RNA sequence: CCUGCGGCUUA
């Protein structure tokens, strides 16, 4: 089976990406963020050109689709942005790993909000607003990806873990912003090494952890 | 890591080069016109 | 203007093919040229 | 002219450019004197010599 | 303090290691002025006109592994080089100096450059980061390595105990392809071991991560 | 940096 957000008993790992950049605009067709097609659209709106990094959120998809704890059904996929809207996906769903390809799925993901899947069988991409707290086990504790705590071992942080208790974490997939995205959600704080690390390095690098943990 | 910026993508010099480029052409099409013409 | 002598004549497809084809001729009748071997 | 080897000058105020020469590599000039000769030659750094 | 020093082919007997990449999508195909790359997805005419498939050829396997490896915390701490052998044989040494873009656009624009170039400059104007050794990356790299495939099908283990078990004076050797349909076979001459981290199939992203994640934790790194 | 065969232009 795949762990979903409807069942609060289990513990199902939430992954929450924040402050991903997913923006549209009007030309007539709706067209999605873009850095390297539409520099005018971004110097005339009112808005920055360094706003522009909708690529995060899909390699994050890209970077948990395959993953071993993806393959097992545990990792459930959250996502808020700037503009307001909350994405929800199983470990099951599937999309072309083609950015090209991608931009269609995005597109459709911004402009329906609900895909049904090209199988017509399950809408892969469920559309869900404020707040995420509802999503996760009643017993659940959130870690917030920042530098501010000390780095702590994934597996010693996992191995006092209970089985019930579920696990939110947050990853910020901004390329500039601050760990506070979330400070009122989260309710501790982790890190991965002293040295540098990525968002989606930083998820991929917990799905080890958890493999390592929790045999995956 | 000391980071490097990617370095990714004055009108006198390639005028002489491309000058040079246009006589030679010049030079060889004439020569052979010429010389032809006048067998 | 004029000219003083006959510099580089440029060959091409047709000037090689002329010679192509005499020499066609010139191995497919087998006349050849040759140094001849004297005896005593 | 106004520089001579044997059998060999350098010639100038005829042409002001280098493309000029190379129009008429192969042309003739004949001495005032009367000697045949031709061109041969472009000098680059020299403007038109 | 400061960072560690350059890892590449010159630090050789220190701690180094080499992580490899092969089997992506990696040319020059100019439209008819300038050098683009082959997009599946972007052209319909010219990706079925050249010959590749859709679902085999894959240009951005080597974006998603230098921005899931570039970063790595290992990497700061002085420890990995990157050798890329292309589909045309083109073999490239980069060293931990710098760091790509993510963006795909970007990262396309600058191997576009390497592409029509073969020469990438610093803004310091003092250290050319992308070396070219003599190929292939065995050629010229540490003299003392350790190389093994880390296949989905070869014996899986975990990443702690292995890295452990080398020694500091080694330079242990991953190779990765990204293929949407292909095999643990691209650097198998080359490899002298087969090992396994994952018990589910990934990409050279997620794999070339795990594998990161674990050297990180193998010598504190 | 000079220079021998190949693009494009110049008055």
């Amino acid at each position: 089976p795949v762990l979903t957000s409807k069942d609060k008993i289990t513990k199902r790992m939430i992954v929450v990406l924040a402050m991903a950049s997913l923006e549209t605009h009007k030309i007539d067709k709706y067209v999605l963020l873009n850095c390297d097609d539409h520099q005018g659209l971004l110097k005339k709106m009112g808005r920055d050109i360094s706003e522009a990094r909708p690529d995060i959120t899909h390699q994050c998809l890209l970077t948990l689709l395959d993953s071993p704890i993806n393959k097992a059904g545990k990792l459930q996929v959250y996502i808020q942005t700037s503009r307001g809207i909350l994405i929800e996906v199983n470990p099951t769903v599937r999309i072309p790993r083609t950015f090209k390809r991608f931009s269609g799925l995005m597109v459709q993901l911004l402009h329906k909000l609900s895909i049904r899947s090209v199988n017509s069988e399950e809408k892969l991409l469920k559309v869900i607003k404020n707040p995420i707290t509802d999503h996760l086990p009643t017993k659940c504790r959130k870690v917030t990806l920042s530098f501010d705590a000390p780095v702590i071992r994934v597996q010693d942080y996992i191995e006092k873990l209970d089985d019930d208790e579920s696990i939110c974490v947050f990853v910020g997939a901004m390329a500039r912003g601050k760990d506070n995205f979330a400070d009122e959600y989260v309710d501790e704080k982790v890190g991965l090494s002293n040295y540098p690390l990525s968002a989606s390095v930083a998820c991929s690098k917990f799905c080890h952890g958890a493999e390592d943990a929790w045999n995956i | 890591i000391p980071t490097h910026a990617p370095k990714y993508e004055d009108r006198t010099r390639s005028e002489i080069n491309k000058m040079k480029a246009q006589l030679k052409k010049e030079r060889k099409f004439t020569m052979k016109e010429i010389r032809k013409d006048a067998k | 203007f004029d000219r003083t002598a006959k510099p580089v004549p440029v060959i091409t497809s047709e000037v090689t093919e002329s010679l192509e084809d005499m020499i066609r001729r010139r191995i497919q009748d087998s006349n050849f040229d040759d140094l001849q071997r004297r005896t005593l | 002219p106004y520089k001579i080897f044997k059998n060999t000058a350098f010639i100038k105020d005829m042409f002001s450019s280098a493309m000029e020469v190379a129009r008429f590599e192969g042309a003739q000039i004949k001495t005032v004197s009367g000697i045949r000769g031709e061109i041969k030659r472009a000098l680059s750094k020299p403007e038109g010599h």
